[PDB]
């Protein structure tokens, strides 16, 4: 359960009860007169828990830019070897909704030890409420971006500071795999030889 | 939207007592929402009381009818209680469980109570 | 209590007519209006509020408007079931508090 606050998101690795229809109620509290998050329209229970931390917000804001940046934000998931390791980036983009042609370094946050297979997830959401007008829900647009990872090679470029630019899959297309023979991003003419095919049995 | 609870039930206090008047919602938590107080006296007309107040944060109190009325909150129990005291002659009525909205400057009192009478 | 408006109306159906609420500039003019309804024994009603705006439920052929210190609750199209007692009210900063009118009974002839 990772649960990003106003500000201190709390990690969590326990036991819980989640709801059909789970997401993160928002409310106004009336007292100090501060938004307030209620957590428990997300899960019900909240019991034997395993694990718990805390960190620096992984979601971030900027604003005032009027869009132009749109503070494109990307987090990576991988579950392995007792190690659920989770990946961040903030960047800028002018494009109306999809991606662009940059690539993206994502560095790891944390290194937890998990322990557990998670075979399916969703999202979480921050709802409010409003009053009188012809209850409120829904707070502004959602929308955003899923892909599943995949066991491929990548040839990495650093920069002269460690910076990776140009990476390349090795088994992309039949151009993409001689690139990953030469391990150079630079191809000079001429003829390669790729890795052998085969044909197989029906 | 939203239906509330009722604000007492009946209530029948012969004089000599006094009563609380616990108000309770349903599909609004109690502290997103101010709730408010008007006598109504069958036969006759609206005078406001108890409320809470969108400026200032506090909970009013009628300046005519203040310090004989108190108001509580339980926010998980959604329960605000309203204390009358000192029973006298006219102050048997109708006494209805009203709201608005802390956004913002509402002076309308929004769904309501049902209504409840007391006893003097 | 603090404001004006008389104990009760009277107009045949169907036809068009309003009611107002006189109030002072310390009560109705700096402050938004508000109109309520209740049947006899009934749980009062808000009617309009802000004097230009419905709430969900209400028959736009209700109006209002607020000349100074005067605000009238605009009222057509009456119903034989229209008739019944409507309330004004503003806030109040004089006694810092919420006021009301006596109330005005209509009567649909």
């Amino acid at each position: 359960l990772i649960v990003n606050n106003a500000t201190n998101v709390v990690i969590k690795v326990c036991e819980f009860q989640f709801c059909n229809d789970p997401f993160l109620g928002v409310y106004y509290h009336k007292n100090n007169k501060s938004w307030m998050e209620s957590e428990f329209r997300v899960y019900s229970s909240a019991n034997n828990c395993t694990f718990e931390y805390v960190s620096q917000p992984f979601l971030m804001d900027l604003e005032g830019k009027q869009g132009n940046f749109k503070n494109l934000r990307e987090f990576v998931f991988k579950n392995i070897d007792g190690y659920f390791k989770i990946y961040s980036k903030h960047t800028p983009i002018n494009l109306v909704r999809d991606l662009p042609q940059g690539f993206s370094a994502l560095e790891p946050l944390v290194d937890l030890p998990i322990g557990i297979n998670i075979t399916r997830f969703q999202t979480l959401l921050a709802l409010h409420r409003s009053y009188l007008t012809p209850s409120g829900w829904t707070a502004g647009a959602a929308a955003y971006y899923v892909g599943y990872l995949q066991p491929r090679t990548f040839l990495l470029k650093y920069n002269e500071n460690g910076t990776i630019t140009d990476a390349v899959d090795c088994a992309l297309d039949p151009l993409s795999e001689t690139k990953c023979t030469l391990k150079s991003f630079t191809v000079e003419k001429g003829i390669y030889q790729t890795s052998n095919f085969r044909v197989q049995p029906t | 939207e939203v239906q509330l609870l009722e604000q007492s039930g009946a209530e029948v206090k012969k004089p000599g007592a006094s009563v609380r008047v616990s108000c309770k919602v349903s599909g609004y938590t109690l502290p997103e929402v101010a709730m408010h107080w008007v006598r109504q006296a069958p036969g006759k007309g609206l005078e406001w009381m108890g409320g809470f107040d969108p400026e200032d944060g506090e909970t009013m109190y009628a300046q005519k009818f203040q310090g004989r009325v108190t108001m509580t909150e339980d926010t998980s129990t959604d329960t605000a209680y309203m204390e009358l005291s000192s029973l006298r002659s006219e102050d048997t009525a109708v006494y209805y469980c009203a709201t608005t909205t802390p956004f913002s400057s509402s002076y309308w009192f929004d769904p309501w109570g049902q209504g409840t009478l007391v006893t003097v | 209590s603090v404001l004006t408006q008389a104990p009760s109306v009277s107009a045949a159906p169907g036809q068009k007519v309003t009611i107002s609420c006189s109030g002072s500039s310390s009560n109705i003019g700096n402050n938004y209006v508000s109109w309520y309804q209740q049947l006899p024994g009934t749980a009062p009603k808000l009617l309009i509020y802000d004097n230009n705006k419905r709430p969900s439920g209400i028959p736009d052929r209700f109006s209002g408007s607020k000349s100074g210190t005067s605000a009238t609750l605009g009222i057509t199209g009456l119903q034989t079931g229209d008739e019944a007692d409507y309330y004004c009210g503003t806030w109040d900063s004089s006694l810092s508090a919420v006021v009301f009118g006596g109330g005005t009974k209509l009567t649909v002839l």
